[PDB]
């Protein structure tokens, strides 16, 4: 069994260090070659090779957790090595396997009823821009630099404020397009899906239009010929500019007769279109993928409400907006030098979204930066001694296991461990629930978070133990299989 | 290397502390010596397992020179010592790699030593002095488990008269006391009850021709290194004694007849051939002078000693009798049997426990034994580390969680599970507040040891106790031992 | 010579690897396929089919073990443990002598008297809610976590005790378990009547169905056209693309004797027609019949169809006409369900409600198929207690006592087959000693204590697997099946004698 341990241990290692605001980023070169350079566990857990079977489920537990909250995964990995390093001490002292299990099981119940009476909820509603954007700024704190923090709460927070109704969010909504060059500071919040186009012929003052989608991307005889396919090319044009087509989009690049025969229609012949464009529109729309030209219908197609060039970012992008909800869609510019930060912007973007997702169902907030974690370890600490028999000792150690998190985000933030964690549990009784781990201060200081406001969420917290303490559970009860 | 030499001593303080680990408690196991020849040892006594062992490394010489240096001084523990020595500089092992300084693991070992000293001062039972009562329960107690429970009738009254035998008087009342001044006389034959006691030395030399007035009724010794010859053509020394009329003389040469008739013209009684632990214990006994330069000869060169001299040849053989000395300080114990393979330990654990009385004399305390007293002081700071605060408070707790490890081993040869047991006795010792109970030895099962009738004195157990600390500040202490190889 | 012994060194290899799995307490073991596939199980029948096993003989001990579970309910592992112990207590003495024959004779008299005592043992308390469920619990909580056991108890007991109405051995067809991917795995519980796997692609024919009848018959709205006329779009290209029309007519005639069907037997459009399809059919049609009121339905397996044809009723071809409305049946509710992007069809309060099905909605793949191997053995175990009608204490219990009786009949038996009867007493009591090792306690302490205890106690006494000292089964609430017992010697003294027999390895 020490072999799935020393396995867990290692893969919760080597994604310890990007826990936190001071995470220290990685190098990620995949199967084809590019080159990441990335602070966010989900994204290093998505490039590691990953084959020993004990910390499969330790990362099914974590994707299972992001599937549902969205965040807190490295907060999964890293409880749940902790877990494994303490049962694996516990077992070594000769306490067998189910009384560690019992323990644990016992000590998470106990944590799930303790966790909700240390909450300071949320102030009013998700209007109110500035104060929910000041609530959605921890996490993007997190997940990203530190410094452009402030910029980057108000962009994901104007876009998702838009359409607060019946209480009902959907991620797949807030969408991200990409807009290099500048810097981020010049990135905004628009509405409806944006790309790019090449043709110039396009009318703004658009009723419900109608897409065309192309799953397919583009001395007498030789006159002959050329009359030939030039009529062939002319009748596929007039094939798919029926019915009062308005719009065509494909895959391919620009042809002058192509656009010529596009613009003689008074249609604009819109090119660029990516791998992943065609479904996020057929979704957004209800259209469908035409292969050949031959084959246009008006049923199998679908419609649109605006399109115009939007000059915004110094450059020419088309917009779809004012869908059948008329406001259901709503996107967010970014821009950037290249498109590396890209990613990490609109990861920290979906980390965000998510968040003020959960905070929809959910208004509780808990004090972070370790503060519920230390909170959480006394009183399971303190829980332990009422509790005589051998479960006492798996319940200390759970108590232990939370101490982890803010052992690691002290660490991997350039402070001793001992020391602010022994500072913080001398605070703590006094200093109560409130205090936390300080960033700024190179000495190990500790600093209030109800002030500070840096909260994360009751039911992230909440799923985020009950899953990791699962996967612990569940990974302790294998004795082997031949490999 | 850095923390690596720390980390290698405190290694082969574990490895070299878990040989006898096993060997302690009522139900000891048994080691097996192969020495390279083929022979082979049964051994239940870890410090000979030491002794006979041979060892490289400089820290483990080191931890076994002062189990020894504990063994002569104290007596028993050394054992106990070892394990605990072993147990806190493994758990030190935790610490020593949190990269944090071994100065304030030391400064945390020594608050837990000093709480440690205060709880074991506040936890221990009274006993009486004087009284054979609780004198003889400790004899229940500690002096059995040996090889006296068959002459335990005798060891326990023997020692309870040696314990008026060896008293200084020096600055206090009676709390002076010396180890080798009580005259041992063990000779083999007869029965094992002609055992007894004298008050006065026992000389086993005595004058070839004891025809001279050897007893006198107030021995005045003096002491004299020279050298006694025919005479000066050397008499001139004996005339010079003649001035201050002494009537015992003792020197450490041999006297002729003709030498003989010329001392008792002085009346003085000479001796030969006798030993330097006998020379040292009479002049404690009598209060004697040496003294032969002649400026420094004044009337100070005589010492009044014992009051009744006395010669009796029992068995063929010469002793001597010095009864009524002026110093009751270095008096005759008496030891008789066949062989010498048991009476020399019921002796060495008689005066173990002349050495609990006069501590008893000290501090007349008892700790609960059978692990009781470890697991007490355990709780005293695992209670006590809640209030204080400090990143040391890491270490304070883990010697306190470390010497457990005596219970835990007495379970552990005795065949019932060290895990649950241990659990129970702590459960049974946090909330029951004012019982402090152990571990049975023989059965392994736990008993209140107010019941079972095991106690040991708290003067070994606090040496025991200082010794392992200090023991583990040593060894964390040295940060290089390269001076060669 | 030396076969003997390798067979012995195999048989207790095997038990050492399966030691670990008996009891409540055990710990499941991880099957990871060769694809990357990972399976998390601990029943021992899946354990010895699945598990890649090295040792020949192991592997044969593990297709007799297995061959011969597949008869009673289960009780594989515990019969692994008792052949490796029996071997090794026959090779204890085979060591000194005693050529196999003799140990063998000694096995034989031994259960014949273990059989004897078991017959007077045996518990034949009536039926009832409780004691079922206690069984359930016991055959449940040594497969899965406890409380989604104790979950697990209530709707399998409820299941059979529905079943049980015939008053005759009845199972496996007419219980079914359904597979489905839903988050929540707490959504467990019994559904009367019949699940379908899948519907079909219907903008709102219906809904809640309500009361309707069924005939089924493979509906031809995607008719077999004349497609295959040579390979494909050849030369003769006007075949495959015009030839395969007038194919649609049949399409329309069938549409309209459905028509018939529906608006002679039904009176109205309402009362839904339900009909379902092995094949696809067109969505025109589909709607075209939906606006009808008829209950059309596609692409469903065989096995629905049967179940459909002894609950509902209905026959079942792709090319049909009017036929009789004889096979036609009725259902109270033919309500269809929907979770996400899947669609559920809930045929519900139907004619012969003997048709039941069980809900599982475990969240991943393995989570789902141990909870349904958990539910098929306690639906097994249940069946079993149900039908022998008698019951026996388990946690032990009844391994002691056959110990006792074996030890005190052993001066009855004549010549050296006192040695074999002593070799399959401590055999049996090496259940005893399992559970005891696997709860983390100390196997010869709790041994001599349940020994002692039964003693002077005469009743069945058994291990209690969470503290240790001695429990009687009958008053917890621990039972086991009387034919489990059974087969248990019965297959133990076989394969163990048969093992014991051998003399020489050759190849061939
Ligand atoms: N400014 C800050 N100071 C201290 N701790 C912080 C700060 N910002 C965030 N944290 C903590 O760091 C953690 C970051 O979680 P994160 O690594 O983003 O999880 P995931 O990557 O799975 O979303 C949060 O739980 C939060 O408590
Ligand atoms: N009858 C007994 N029951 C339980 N414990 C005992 C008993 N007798 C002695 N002990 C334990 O033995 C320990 C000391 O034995 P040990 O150190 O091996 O002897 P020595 O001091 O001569 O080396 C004490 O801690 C005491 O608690
Ligand atoms: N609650 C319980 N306490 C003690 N023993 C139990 C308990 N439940 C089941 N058992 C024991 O477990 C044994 C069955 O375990 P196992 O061999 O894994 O089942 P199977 O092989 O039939 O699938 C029974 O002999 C029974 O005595």
């Amino acid at each position: 069994v020490y072999r799935n341990i020393q396995a867990c241990k290692e893969l919760a290692q080597t994604t310890r260090t990007a826990y936190g605001p001071n995470g220290m980023n990685k190098m990620v070169i995949n199967h084809l070659e590019k080159l990441f350079v990335t602070n966010d566990a989900a994204t290093i857990l998505r490039e590691l090779e990953v084959q020993h079977p004990a910390a499969k489920m330790i990362v099914m537990a974590s994707h299972m957790q992001e599937q549902e909250v969205g965040d807190g995964t490295n907060f999964v990995l890293v409880f749940a090595g902790a877990l494994l390093e303490l049962a694996e001490e516990l077992l070594r002292i000769g306490l067998s396997v189910s009384e560690v299990i019992e323990g644990y099981e016992i000590a998470c119940r106990k944590a799930h009823e303790i966790l909700p009476n240390l909450v300071c909820c949320s102030a009013k509603n998700l209007r109110d821009i500035d104060e929910v954007s000041s609530l959605l700024r921890t996490s993007i704190m997190s997940k990203q630099y530190g410094n452009e923090v402030f910029l980057a709460k108000l962009i994901a927070q104007a876009c998702v404020s838009i359409f607060p109704d019946s209480g009902h969010f959907n991620v797949d909504n807030i969408r991200v397009c990409k807009i290099l060059g500048s810097g981020i500071s010049s990135s905004s919040v628009l509405h409806g899906m944006v790309f790019k186009k090449e043709t110039e012929g396009d009318v703004t003052s658009v009723k419900d239009a109608k897409i065309a989608v192309y799953s397919c991307p583009f001395a007498e005889e030789l006159m002959n010929f050329s009359k030939g396919e030039e009529n062939l090319m002319d009748a596929q044009v007039k094939a798919i500019a029926d019915t009062g087509a308005n719009v065509v989009v494909t895959g391919g690049k620009v042809a002058d007769m192509a656009l010529h025969y596009a613009n003689k229609y008074n249609i604009m012949l819109v090119r660029l279109n990516s791998k992943w464009d065609l479904r996020r529109l057929c979704k957004t729309v209800g259209a469908t993928a035409l292969p050949r030209l031959t084959p246009p219908v008006l049923e199998e197609m679908g419609h649109c409400d605006s399109v115009y060039l939007s000059e915004v970012g110094d450059t020419q992008v088309v917009v779809f907006k004012h869908e059948k909800e008329d406001g259901a869609i709503s996107t967010i510019v970014l821009r950037g030098s290249t498109d590396n930060l890209m990613d990490d912007i609109e990861r920290a973007v979906d980390d965000g979204v998510n968040t003020f997702k959960v905070l929809t169902r959910d208004k509780r907030l808990v004090p972070g930066g370790g503060a519920t974690e230390i909170e959480l370890a006394k009183q399971i600490t303190s829980y332990g001694e009422t509790c005589p028999g051998l479960e006492q000792y798996a319940i200390k150690k759970f108590a232990e296991a939370f101490e982890a998190i803010p052992r690691a985000l002290a660490e991997n933030s350039g402070v001793k461990a001992n020391e602010v964690i022994s500072k913080l549990y001398a605070v703590h009784q006094e200093g109560n629930k409130n205090v936390g781990l300080d960033i700024e201060a190179e000495v190990p200081a500790v600093k209030d978070m109800l002030e500070a406001g840096i909260l994360d969420t009751y039911l992230g917290k909440y799923w985020a133990i009950k899953l990791a303490t699962n996967a612990a559970v569940t990974v302790l009860r294998v004795d082997q299989i031949i490999m | 290397s850095g923390r690596k030499v720390q980390s290698g001593n405190i290694n082969a303080a574990k490895t070299i502390a878990d040989i006898i680990r096993t060997c302690l408690g009522p139900k000891s196991m048994m080691k097996m010596l192969l020495d390279p020849m083929g022979g082979i040892v049964m051994t239940n006594d870890g410090n000979a397992i030491l002794r006979e062992i041979q060892v490289q490394h400089p820290a483990a010489k080191s931890m076994i020179e002062i189990s020894r240096t504990q063994d002569e001084e104290v007596g028993d523990g050394t054992t106990s010592v070892i394990i605990l020595a072993g147990e806190m500089l493994s758990v030190a092992e935790h610490f020593l790699e949190q990269q944090m300084h071994p100065t304030v693991v030391i400064s945390a070992y020594r608050k837990a030593l000093d709480d440690m000293i205060s709880t074991l001062k506040k936890i221990s039972i009274p006993v009486d002095i004087s009284d054979s009562d609780m004198m003889l329960n400790i004899i229940n107690s500690s002096i059995t488990t040996k090889a006296i429970s068959r002459w335990s009738s005798l060891a326990c009254n023997i020692a309870l008269d040696a314990v008026k035998m060896v008293q200084f008087e020096e600055n206090g009342r009676k709390e002076i006391d010396i180890k080798k001044y009580a005259r041992v006389e063990k000779i083999p034959g007869g029965i094992i009850e002609d055992s007894c006691v004298l008050r006065g030395v026992m000389i086993n030399k005595d004058v070839t021709h004891p025809r001279m007035r050897r007893y006198i009724k107030n021995p005045r010794i003096v002491l004299l290194d020279s050298s006694l010859e025919y005479k000066k053509g050397i008499q001139q020394l004996c005339e010079d004694i003649i001035q201050l009329k002494p009537d015992v003389v003792i020197t450490e040469k041999g006297i002729s007849d003709l030498a003989q008739h010329y001392l008792m013209r002085a009346n003085i009684t000479a001796i030969r051939r006798v030993r330097k632990t006998d020379n040292n214990r009479i002049a404690r006994a009598c209060g004697a002078r040496i003294v032969s330069r002649p400026e420094e000869l004044r009337e100070d060169d005589v010492g009044t000693g014992a009051g009744l001299l006395e010669i009796k040849k029992i068995g063929d053989e010469y002793f001597t009798f010095i009864t009524d000395c002026k110093d009751p300080k270095a008096c005759t114990i008496l030891l008789r049997g066949a062989s010498k393979e048991i009476l020399s330990e019921v002796e060495r654990n008689l005066q173990d426990a002349m050495q609990v009385c006069r501590n008893v004399l000290l501090d007349p305390q008892l700790v609960p034994g059978g692990g009781a007293s470890e697991m007490a002081v355990a709780h005293a700071l695992t209670e006590k580390s809640k209030a204080m605060t400090g990143v040391e408070q890491w270490p304070y707790r883990a010697v306190a969680q470390a010497l457990e490890v005596i219970p835990r081993t007495l379970i552990q040869n005795c065949g019932a599970s060290t895990i649950r047991l241990l659990t129970s006795l702590r459960a049974k010792h946090t909330q029951e507040n004012c019982e402090t109970w152990g571990v049975n030895g023989e059965t392994g099962t736990l008993v209140d040891m107010k019941e079972l009738g095991i106690w040991e004195p708290l003067a070994v157990k606090l040496q025991t106790y200082k010794t392992a600390v200090e023991t583990a500040v040593l060894l964390l202490r040295i940060d290089d031992i390269v001076s060669g190889h | 010579q030396a076969a003997l012994a390798v067979n012995i060194s195999a048989a207790r290899g095997l038990q050492d690897v399966l030691r670990t799995n008996l009891g409540p307490k055990g710990t499941m073991k991880m099957l990871v396929s060769g694809a990357g596939d990972i399976k998390l199980t601990k029943d021992g029948n899946v354990l010895l089919h699945e598990m890649q096993i090295q040792h020949p003989t192991a592997s044969l001990i593990a297709k007799v073990a297995t061959a011969q579970d597949d008869i009673t309910g289960d009780g594989t592992t515990s019969n692994v443990l008792i052949i490796g112990e029996l071997l090794k207590q026959a090779d204890l003495y085979i060591s000194e002598g005693l050529h196999p024959r003799i140990i063998t004779e000694g096995f034989e008299a031994a259960k014949e008297k273990a059989l004897q005592f078991l017959e007077e043992v045996k518990v034949s308390r009536e039926m009832d809610r409780e004691t079922l469920i206690d069984v359930a619990r016991t055959s449940l909580r040594t497969k899965v976590h406890a409380e989604l056991a104790d979950v697990l108890t209530e709707a399998v007991v409820d299941s059979i005790l529905a079943i049980k109405k015939q008053d005759e051995p009845i199972d496996l067809f007419m219980i079914e378990i359904m597979e489905m991917k839903h988050k929540s795995e707490t959504d467990t519980s019994l559904i009367r009547g019949l699940v379908l796997d899948h519907g079909a692609r219907h903008p709102d024919m219906k809904k809640r169905v309500e009361d309707a009848y069924i005939l089924t018959c493979n509906v031809s709205l995607e008719y077999e056209k004349t497609e295959v006329n040579s390979g494909f779009f050849y030369k003769s290209a006007e075949e495959r693309e015009k030839l395969v029309k007038a194919e649609r007519k049949f399409i329309e005639d069938r549409v309209k004797k459905i028509i018939e069907l529906k608006r002679k037997v039904c009176g109205d459009s309402d009362k839904g027609f339900v009909v379902i399809n092995q094949k696809g059919i067109d969505p025109f049609s589909l709607d075209a019949l939906s606006k009808e009121g008829i209950v059309a339905l596609r692409r469903a397996k065989r096995r629905n169809m049967e179940r459909l044809t002894l609950a509902c009723g209905g026959v079942a071809l792709n090319s049909f006409d009017d036929l009789s409305p004889d096979c036609l049946g009725h259902a109270g509710l033919v309500y269809e369900y929907t979770l996400g992007e899947e669609k559920f069809t809930f045929i519900e309060k139907c004619n012969n409600p003997r048709s039941v099905t069980l809900l599982i909605k475990g969240p991943n793949k393995h989570t789902l198929t141990q909870i349904k191997d958990a539910v098929r053995d306690g639906l097994r175990a249940v069946k079993n207690a149900i039908d022998d009608g008698c019951v026996v204490p388990g946690a032990g219990a009844v391994e002691v006592a056959m110990a006792e009786a074996l030890i005190k009949h052993k001066p009855s038996v004549k010549g050296r087959a006192q040695l074999g009867v002593q070799a399959f007493a401590d055999a049996l009591l090496i259940i005893p000693k399992v559970l005891a090792q696997n709860s983390g306690f100390d196997l010869q302490e709790t041994l001599v204590k349940i020994q002692a205890e039964h003693s002077e106690s005469g009743q069945l006494v058994g291990v209690d697997l969470n503290t240790g000292e001695p429990m009687v089964a009958a008053e917890v609430g621990v039972w086991d099946n009387y034919c489990v017992k059974k087969q248990l010697l019965h297959s133990c003294t076989v394969i163990a004698t048969n093992i014991l027999l051998v003399d020489e390895i050759m190849r061939a």
